[PDB]
RNA sequence: AGCUCAUUAAUACGCUCAGAAUCUAUUUGGCGGGGAUAGCAGCAGCAACUCUGGUGCUAAUACAUGCUGUUUCUCCAGAUGUGAAUUAUGGAGGAAAAGUUGACCUCGAGGCACGCCAUUCGACUGAGUGACCUAUCAGCUUGUACUUAGGGUCUUUACCUAGGUAGGCUAUCACGGGUAACGGGCGGUUACCGUCGGACUGCCGGAGAAGGCGCCUGAGAGA
């Protein structure tokens, strides 16, 4: 459904005299079933829209579900320190765009992979969710 | 001289054109 | 901000070339060309510090400009022209034919060869694409755009190339059980028979074998498929990319 | 005593080129004398030989140096640098006086 | 290229990736297809300069002319190629000149253009991440954070202008302050672990030309 001033339109498709464009992203991901039976458009989705996925592929637990079609991960990594022969827990808050194909709560691990810049902060896009139930603030390395 | 230069330049272009169509037609049986 | 810069220093010049740390600061910057900066070897350096004909660099720029030298059919009066892997070098006056090709260790060597062999050369497919009227065509590790190339010509295939006419006579296919000289990294300059090809998700690995019976991997882009099953299509050096080991 | 050593026939500047390794005891060879000895050995004539850059060792009767020999007079007219020709037998003015051609039209 | 380290506490530098979001003179390989001025000649003006005025001519691989492609939009298909593109390419339509039209040197050979694609030297955009003190610096942030549409750019993005949400960072040290701070390869000291120094470092990358700021020419400059 199309609320705003501009008419929202699925690109690369002509009505002629509904249809939906759907894309296999590859790298071992099953292109999920709810993309193929749902009214949303989004050009910044991997599957429906026009964003090609490429390069580095991350995992981490979700913090925020607050913005429209954007979430925040925290990647969670150990840093070896040479002197003290011992690691320390570090983290990094990585904001990442979501397709409305997915259904994402707070506090569940996802995967992401990078694309072109969609904003200042966003350069990543969600390609697979695992659900989790039920919290965040665990430190979890993968 | 300058007409023999100009005719020759045209001919070479002509020569390239015929041998380019050969590189299609030689490989057309395989392609 | 950096631009394209002329003055190559020694030290920063590559470790192929066997340059003195002394004998001045600057080395000869290669001109732009088919081959890259790092892999190549100019013909200013070729006549100074292999064959040892031109003692000074003034004398080296003399003999290229007399037009004795021929890179790969053509004359080339430009000098400092990058020449690297499988290029023929015909030389006028006391003529000798060479092919430029790697040592055991990674260094360049220079090899007197028979004239009937030294007509042709090999050319690996780097990039395959379509363009102009549905026609497939191929770039090489030179940068020779071989258009109207035949089928069974995919990436990492060699092409034997006749030089007098712009032909591609054979095509040595990539496979298991096929000889391949490595041309980059740590295993640069080494012959191997290809036992395994490991596909790599996204951005792949290939495992090799000497006649001695050592074993070593590399990235796929480094291997140059030299000829089909033991016997290659080329005169190889002394030792034959085996490399000593005690 | 004239050793010829590390010897190669460079046909591109048609010259047969080498390094000489003469050993002398008692410490006394003149360059002219050297041409005499080398030219008999390579049937050369004295004018067609160039010998340059020859170096006695620390203390002992020894000397070694570069040199090369070519067919005809056609080599050293064109292939050689000018500093060997004036020596054998054959000033900032531009910087100052020269740049007046920009200062005056 | 050379010089210097005043800015800069990470945006720079290093080290991994990435271009499916880009530009590229020159080389190299493919594919292509007549009139008007400069010196020279002459008349003048300034205390002065590597400033010039004005008239009298003539040059061309300079400039303009001239015997299917390029750019962009719409539609139908979407490869033998890729991890993946309704991508490459093909066909059917319209437009536009922003245009490929060897109008060319030296004695049968050498050389020089023009255009498009690649290539080469690179450039430029983005990501991850590493490290100097300070709590007598605990809250900071309004284009600030997301979204949809546009402008602009070589392209992608609050880069900038709109409409719609109210978000982002922080005790795993945000934000602020200090530096007698250019970063790195490394150098001095040592039994090991470390520790101090790094303008230079016989190299690499960045920044600056008395202090800001602006701009032309060009493949490339805020020279």
């Amino acid at each position: 459904v199309q609320t705003e001033r501009a008419f929202q339109k699925q690109p690369q498709l002509f009505l002629a005299s509904k249809q939906r464009y759907v894309k296999s992203i590859g790298l071992k991901i099953e292109t999920p079933k709810t993309a193929e039976e749902r009214e949303y458009i989004d050009a910044k989705c991997p599957f429906t829209g026009t964003v090609s996925i490429r390069g580095r592929v991350l995992r981490g637990v979700v913090v925020s579900t607050k913005m429209r079609r954007t979430i925040i991960i925290r990647r969670d990594y150990l840093q070896w320190i040479r002197k003290y022969k011992r690691f320390e827990k570090r983290h990094t808050k990585i904001p990442a765009h979501i397709s409305p194909a997915f259904l994402v709560k707070e506090g569940d691990l996802v995967t992401v992979a990078e694309c072109r810049p969609l904003s200042k902060t966003v350069h990543f896009n969600v390609i697979h969710v695992k659900p989790a139930a039920v919290d965040k603030r665990q430190f979890r390395v993968f | 001289r300058r007409v023999a230069r100009k005719n020759r330049m045209l001919k070479e272009r002509k020569e390239k054109r015929e041998a380019t169509k050969k590189k299609a037609e030689q490989y057309q049986a395989l392609l | 901000p950096r631009c394209q810069r002329f003055h190559l220093k020694r030290l920063t010049a590559p470790h192929h070339w066997l340059l003195a740390k002394s004998a001045g600061k600057f080395a000869s910057h290669p001109s732009t060309g088919p081959h890259k900066l790092r892999e190549c070897l100019p013909i200013n350096i070729f006549l100074r510090d292999r064959l040892k004909y031109a003692l000074t660099a003034k004398e080296a720029v003399a003999i290229v400009k007399r037009r004795l030298v021929k890179v790969d059919g053509k004359v080339r009066t430009n000098y400092r022209y990058p020449t690297g892997l499988m290029d023929v070098i015909g030389l006028g006056k006391s003529n000798e034919l060479f092919r430029i090709i790697y040592d055991c260790k990674g260094r360049f060597c220079v090899h007197h060869i028979e004239a009937k062999e030294a007509s042709f050369k090999l050319l690996r497919v780097n990039q395959f694409k379509i363009g102009a009227k549905g026609i497939p065509h191929v770039v090489t590790h030179d940068g020779r755009t071989i258009s109207y190339v035949d089928p069974s010509v995919r990436v990492h295939d060699a092409l034997k190339f006749n030089i007098k006419t712009g032909e591609v006579e054979s095509v040595i296919k990539f496979k298991v059980g096929d000889v391949a000289m490595v041309t980059a990294g740590g295993n640069v300059g080494r012959v191997g028979t290809i036992q395994k090809i490991e596909k790599q998700m996204a951005s792949d690995i290939v495992h090799l074998k000497d006649t001695s019976g050592a074993v070593f991997a590399t990235r796929i882009m480094n291997v140059f498929v030299i000829g089909e099953n033991e016997h290659p299509l080329i005169s190889l050096p002394a030792r034959e990319g085996v490399r000593p080991s005690i | 005593s004239v050793h010829i050593r590390k010897y190669i026939v460079n046909k591109l500047l048609d010259r047969k080129q080498f390094v000489i390794d003469m050993q002398h005891l008692g410490a006394k060879p003149t360059r002219d004398e050297i041409k005499d000895e080398v030219a008999s050995r390579l049937k050369a004539n004295k004018d067609l030989v160039v010998i340059f850059g020859l170096e006695t060792k620390f203390g002992g009767g020894h000397t070694t140096g570069f040199g090369f020999v070519y067919d005809s007079l056609d080599a050293l007219k064109k292939t050689e640098p000018k500093h060997r020709l004036i020596k054998a037998g054959l000033r900032r003015m531009r910087k100052n006086a020269r740049r007046q051609k920009v200062k005056v039209w």
